[PDB]
């Protein structure tokens, strides 16, 4: 997982967006709710703690920590009335997500960086929102191909296609995807596809208006510039012979 | 935090139900599922049904006492009490057996001969008696009380030198509930059921209609004054919405009986309609006694009353109207036949009861909610 | 017994090997060559060691133990086991890992080439007609060998997580066991009494229903029986079913006169549906765009030049009016390929007239740009 | 099915013979019937024909 | 198995092999015991084997 | 040395799915993007096409957007009963890459047979001689006049000399990494699969905010698969189990 | 509506059931995270002719 977010943060940083603004990601291990366990942040930087490093010591520490953890997961097992089977309190105890957290950070041209909690976020303006919010995302599903080979098609599929965006800027959330080169199924109520900054599109248009039992395909074309419909070849020969 | 009857204690209710038991070695998924949400289970299954649910380490087991009995509720695959007192001399001789002991098919028909409690001898030279007892150990099998060690007992049927290895499994210890005093001292089965309900005193009547409903395809009306029934009708609503809450069903009631439906049946569950041919002609007759009110006036307990010569000509107009698409199974067979089949299927549904005395046919309000016929077009066809 | 030095000395001698490669081979071929037979040596020790160990683990002589109280002597032996071997292994492996998936072939070759720069000088009598290319490869194999062995590869669990997950395995296989010999030991508490005394029960029945009714009072119901239907049709609790309206079903008759399937179905390939309904939705589409194009002025539409409009023109125009107020831009899109850009002054009592109602609000443009 | 299957054989390998999809319908549910509904004979009639 | 292995008596078989363990056991060089607590086919079972 | 020829995804198809009849949708160089009226299958086609080829997996969480158990494959593949007149069916889905820049096509698809509420069969298949479905291969014979999909061993017996046929999610996952993404390992494959599905979630369009992203990155780390804690969880149940004993 | 009619402004009223979901003094200051505020002084008035 570090090295996934490495990557994405290596990628975040080595571009230029066209927002003036540019993002960065870490996964930072939390704190301990309180001192009265091993605390999980030693056991966190135990873990991390480089193989060359390690020694006999930092094995047993490492062990009896472990043991804590499963001497508490028993009592958690003991005081929690739930009944739930030991496989769960364990499942639970030793999840590391819940050890470490994310952390967003943008920093504006010439300015400090800064973390990117709600409140600061809604100050931006409506394209700094798409592209602080599309960004991670984008990043991370292109960070996890880089493990890839390369024979690899960078595959993404987005549901109700940027609905938020202000209609204006989805043209640079489609520029931010072409530049990274996906190849995408995306669906939507209104988008149809005309933006500039696409090279080429195909757009499939679904009717079936309420209960009719059969899917009724208009398909489209996109050039950049005009949208025409399209007629296959082999249908081109059937159609003028059959009339 | 506190647990919640959800999703998956639904999903927990429902395969407890629908199986016997649950055991941990192969149903390890249904075996972790129904964990989790024990608590809750335990919980509502006490306040409301009054079974109780055993967990424990190998499997988890809801122990379904009826209410009243009914034939569809036995272990199906047998189909003679011979086959019951031979699967329970069976058990009684796995009781000698430590865990994983193994011992060979012969010792096995040895022993069930010499306990087999009738007054005439069990023989192994028949062919009914071999067959009685591999449909026995099927049976068993069938609940992993016993493993196979390679081998083969359908032979058994056409070659009783036939031979096999059998291993006892653990679950042999656990099959069979416990019992309130020293069992032995009970002289009839009806003595058991006020037994278990001796531990139920405390809302009777609650656990009464839910057993009933949750159990039975259906509830019928006893009398113009049946406690489960008036109870009933006193909390529809919240019944309704009780059960809607926790599980899959909806409840329906009638003036004469009261049911539970399902919308969307799992793999596992038993429902009905189903494939079996006997249905259609359940359905055929149904929509048949729909068509005729004046002739087939239900009385006022719901019951539709006919001796076994007017059912029969009900099957004979029914053979000679729908009879083109019935199945080639009953097409072939005379009118008596279908009447016992037809019979013996809606007995199965509680759809109707043989009267013990009179031989009089008594079809249940239950029959008239379903009705069912051939598309139009292939009836225009069997006019053809 | 094993020595639970075994990887320590493995270790030591990986541990050399860096250092000197660290080096970059600028000492004499011996030092090498003696560094490459510790570090084999105490690998093939170490192979042979995990070999017998999981062979003694997958006994067949563990699995007729488990019958008796030999499983103890063979749980001492396996916690032996465990404690001098495995422990050493879990201990060691993490940092052996390490150096080996620092050192791949590449950080050795010339390290290989002073090797066999020594086995050249030993005055080997052998049959060695073997090119120092063939010793070069040997080398090559092992320490390939060996890196596999501990690293694994992409494409198979390595030696060591093999081991580590088998013994695994057998721990838990173990605790079961003695879990069920304090099974086999407590419960004996035997029912033999209760299930003669129920084979006496059944044989007294008359017939196959009244077994089943005494099964199912005794085990207790093997499931439940339900009646499928598709909704709550009634409520009336007044009514018989009789006289209530019942639910129809189709029954497919059971010839195949009419239809019965048991291998793929097939389908009806219904495209002159598909193409009626993409006629006629265009059609739509397109009269709906001439509607729109009839008040079309000078490239434009003002509202208070219009005198009578079409009911869908008055709401196309609302739903415009409302959307742009969302975009900063004030541009809006349509699904006639129109980009359009609206602009509101509001100081206005302007009638928009249609055949029903004559809406008042404020006075707008639309612009409509070149999708060329 | 495998008379079906011979049947359907025998068509395919002669190419000169058009068996629309119609008829091709009609043959597959006369055999579908065989010996239940129609002999054989309504087959290879329209075979014939 | 191990018999079975070595070229030379490659070609073993059970009989001549219980024949010399019998002999053995009657120099004592084998404790025997009888086995009797699991099998793996009815053959097995009946065997009295050790 | 070069760089591999990325592949590209240009044809997507059903055949017999859903209220799908026969339609294939094409991508323009491997960009796509459905549109219609709400409840015209906008969002059940792309969930029939993504993740479920890449995959296998039609497990109901996979399929369901909240990530809940609303509606099974079998579902999706008969159509609502209200609509549909029929309880018994054989749809295909299937993705063709395409070389950039060469014209070489493999062919990855499901098999679906499903009796409504009676239990679904399912078997994958993958071809890789060049042939594309539906210019010189096809799923769907017009033997006995009608068009009936093949059945596996057909299916097999056609495609087995130009490609495989697998019946289990787990090979057809490994064939479909092998060829087409070519991972050095199937965690990461897993683990891409579960980054995709999560992207595919509709917190973002209501809730547009960044505490969403914390959510979709976080769901989106592979937890401890239950097999690997097995081991542990069982000893130390047997263990206890014992004391208490 | 109905909170003019009489002024009983408890979540109650509010909610289209009775819930706590939402409260007055929230739709007052408007949510946390949107907006910065954390007091405010507001009206709500109908006027009758
Ligand atoms: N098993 C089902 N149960 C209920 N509805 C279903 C089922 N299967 C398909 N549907 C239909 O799927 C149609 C399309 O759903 P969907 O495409 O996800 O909505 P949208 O296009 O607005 O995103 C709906 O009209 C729905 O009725």
């Amino acid at each position: 997982a570090e090295k996934w977010v490495s990557e994405m943060d290596k990628i975040m940083e080595s571009r230029d967006n066209s927002s003036g603004l540019t993002f960065s990601i870490a996964w930072k291990p939390l704190t301990a709710e309180s001192e009265q366990e091993l605390d999980t942040k030693d056991l966190v930087k135990l873990l991390q703690r480089n193989s060359k490093f390690l020694n006999e010591d930092d094995l047993n520490r490492i062990t009896k920590h472990f043991q804590s953890r499963i001497g508490k997961a028993k009592e958690l097992i003991q005081l929690r009335n739930e009944g739930s089977t030991l496989h769960q309190v364990l499942k639970e105890v030793l999840d590391y997500r819940k050890w470490f957290t994310f952390v967003l950070s943008f920093k504006r041209v010439n300015e400090p960086k800064r973390e990117l909690t709600n409140n600061a976020f809604f100050k931006f303006s409506g394209g700094e929102k798409a592209m602080a919010m599309y960004i991670p995302l984008f990043t991370a599903a292109y960070s996890r191909y880089k493990e890839a080979g390369e024979m690899a098609p960078y595959i993404i599929s987005l549901d109700e296609a940027f609905a938020g965006v202000d209609e204006n800027n989805i043209r640079d959330m489609f520029e931010v995807v072409e530049q990274l080169g996906f190849n995408y199924i995306m669906n939507s109520q209104a988008l149809w596809g005309d933006y500039d900054t696409i090279s080429s599109l195909s757009i499939c248009e679904l009717v079936r208006p309420k209960n009719a039992d059969f899917v009724t395909v208009i398909r489209y074309q996109w050039d950049g510039k005009q949208r025409t419909f399209v007629v296959d070849d082999e249908h081109v020969e059937e159609l003028v012979t059959h009339d | 935090q506190t647990q919640l009857f959800d999703e998956k204690a639904i999903q927990g209710m429902d395969i407890l139900f629908h199986h016997y038991w649950i055991l941990r070695a192969e149903q390890p998924e249904w075996y972790q599922l129904i964990r989790e949400r024990e608590k809750v289970l335990r919980r509502y299954l006490d306040e409301k049904f009054g079974l109780r649910l055993i967990v424990h380490q190998h499997f988890i087991k809801l122990e379904k006492i009826p209410v009243e009995p009914e034939g569809w509720m036995g272990i199906q695959d047998f189909q003679e009490p011979m086959d019951y007192a031979i699967f329970c001399c069976a058990l009684a001789f796995l009781e000698g057996k430590a865990v994983d002991e193994q011992f060979l098919l012969s010792e096995l028909c040895q022993e069930i001969q010499a306990d087999y409690p009738g007054d005439f001898p069990l023989d192994w030279t028949l062919y009914t008696h071999r067959k009685s007892l591999i449909r026995a150990v099927k049976v068993l099998m069938e609940f992993q009380l016993i493993r196979t060690i390679d081998g083969d007992i359908g032979r058994f049927d056409q070659n009783e030198e036939q031979e096999v290895l059998y291993e006892a499994s653990t679950y042999s210890r656990y099959f069979m509930r416990t019992y309130p005093d020293d069992f032995s001292s009970y002289q009839h089965w009806s003595e058991l059921l006020k037994e278990d309900w001796k531990l139920n005193q405390e809302d009777e009547r609650r656990k009464r209609v839910y057993r009933k409903l949750f159990f039975s395809p259906g509830l019928h009306r006893l009398d113009q004054q049946d406690p489960d029934f008036l109870y009933i009708r006193n909390y529809r609503n919240r019944l309704a919405e009780d059960i809607e809450k926790h599980s899959e069903y909806k409840l329906h009631v009638y003036k004469n009986t009261a049911f539970l439906s399902i919308a969307e049946p799992r793999q596992y569950q038993q429902v009905f309609p189903n494939s079996k041919a006997s249905t259609d002609i359940i359905l055929q007759l149904s929509k048949y006694i729909h068509g005729e009110p004046e002739r087939f006036k239900a009385n006022e307990n719901g019951e539709i009353l006919m001796t076994e010569g007017e059912f029969e000509q009900v099957v004979d107009d029914l053979r000679q109207q729908f009879g083109t698409g019935w199945a080639k199974y009953f097409r072939d067979m005379s009118t008596k036949g279908i009447r016992t089949e037809l019979l013996r299927a809606m007995k199965d549904w509680m759809m109707a009861e043989v009267d013990s005395e009179t031989s009089l046919i008594r079809i249940k309000s239950l029959t008239g909610v379903m009705t069912g016929e051939y598309p139009s077009d292939f009836q225009t066809g069997g006019t053809e | 017994s094993l020595e639970r030095s075994q990887f320590d000395r493995l270790f030591q001698a990986i541990t050399s090997l860096q250092n000197e490669l660290e080096n970059d081979l600028n000492k004499s071929a011996e030092e090498y060559m003696r560094i490459w037979e510790d570090v084999f040596r105490y690998f093939q020790t170490i192979r042979t060691s995990t070999a017998d160990y999981i062979a003694y683990i997958n006994s067949e002589q563990t699995d007729q133990r488990m019958q008796t109280e030999a499983f103890l002597v063979y749980k001492n032996q396996f916690t032996t086991y465990l404690r001098d071997f495995i422990v050493s292994l879990q201990k060691t492996s993490l940092q052996i890992q390490h150096s080996l998936s620092e050192l791949t072939l590449e950080r050795l070759q010339h390290f290989f080439q002073k090797l066999i720069e020594h086995r050249g000088a030993i005055p080997r009598l052998e049959d060695v007609s073997s090119s120092t290319n063939d010793w070069l490869t040997e080398y090559e194999e092992y320490w390939f060998s060996l890196r596999q062995w501990f690293l694994g590869s992409a494409v198979q669990q390595s030696e060591l997580d093999i081991l580590q997950w088998q013994t695994n395995e057998m721990i838990r296989r173990m605790t079961r066991y003695v879990q069920r010999i304090g099974e086999r030991q407590q419960h004996f508490r035997s029912r033999k009494k209760d299930y003669l005394q129920l084979s006496k029960w059944f044989v007294e029945c008359r017939d196959s229903e009244e077994a089943h009714k005494l099964s199912a009072v005794v085990f207790g119901s093997m499931t439940i029986q339900h009646l499928q239907l598709e909704e709550a049709t009634t409520e009336n609790l007044h009514v018989d079913t009789w006289d209530e309206a019942p639910t129809e079903l189709t029954i497919k008759p059971r010839t195949v006169r009419y239809r019965e399937k048991t291998k793929p179905g097939s389908f009806n390939s219904n495209e002159q549906k598909k193409k009626e309904q993409r006629e006629l939705y265009l059609k739509e589409r397109e009269q709906e765009k001439k509607l729109i194009e009839k008040y079309m002025t000078q490239g434009k539409i003002t509202l208070s030049a219009l005198s009578t409009v079409e009911p869908f023109i008055r709401k196309v125009l609302l739903s415009w009016i409302g959307k742009s107020m969302a975009a900063k831009n004030r541009m809006v899109k349509t699904d006639y390929g129109l980009h359009v850009k609206v602009m509101l002054d509001y100081e206005k009592t302007i009638t928009l007239q249609a055949e029903d109602g004559n809406l008042l609000m404020p006075d707008a443009t639309f612009l409509f740009e070149e999708t060329r | 099915q495998r008379l079906e299957h011979q049947v359907f054989t025998w068509i395919e390998q002669h190419p000169k013979l058009i068996f629309s999809n119609e008829r091709r319908q009609e043959i597959a549910r006369s055999i579908e019937g065989l010996y239940e509904e129609n002999r054989y004979e309504q087959v290879r009639e329209k075979l014939l024909a | 198995e191990h018999m079975r292995s070595i070229p030379a008596f490659a070609d073993f078989q059970e009989d001549q092999l219980h024949q010399q363990l019998a002999q053995l056991v009657k120099w004592n060089n084998l404790i025997a015991r009888q086995d009797m607590t699991n099998a793996k086919t009815i053959e097995e079972y009946k065997k009295k084997r050790f | 040395m070069m760089t591999e020829a990325k592949w590209v995804m240009n044809r997507a198809g059903l055949l017999n799915f859903w209220y799908y009849d026969d339609e294939i949708f094409p991508f323009s160089d491997g960009k796509l993007l459905l549109r219609g009226t709400n409840g015209s299958g906008k969002s059940v086609t792309m969930q029939s096409f993504l993740p479920v080829l890449l995959d296998g997996k039609k497990s109901p969480d996979r399929l369901d957007p909240f990530g809940s158990k609303a509606r099974r494959m079998e579902d999706y593949l008969l159509g609502e009963k209200e609509v549909v007149d029929r309880d018994e069916r054989t749809g295909y889905l299937f993705i063709e890459y395409k070389k950039a820049g060469v014209e070489r096509y493999i062919t990855t698809g499901i098999g679906m047979q499903a009796k409504r509420h009676k239990g679904i069969k399912s078997w994958y298949f993958v071809i890789t001689d060049n042939r594309r479905i539906g210019y010189d291969f096809e799923l769907a014979h017009s033997q006995l006049g009608d068009r009936v999909p093949f059945s596996a061993k057909e299916l097999e017996n056609r495609i087995g000399e130009g490609g495989y046929v697998v019946h289990t999610q787990r090979e057809y996952m490994e064939l479909v990494n092998k060829y087409i993404f070519g991972f050095q390992s199937n965690e990461a494959y897993e683990d891409l699969i579960k980054l995709l599905i999560q992207l595919r979630s509709p917190k973002l369009s209501k809730d547009f905010k960044p505490t969403v992203i914390y959510e979709i990155l976080e769901s989106a780390l592979p937890p401890l698969t239950d097999d690997e804690l097995r081991h542990l969880s069982d000893t130390i149940e047997s263990m206890d189990q014992t004391q208490q004993q």
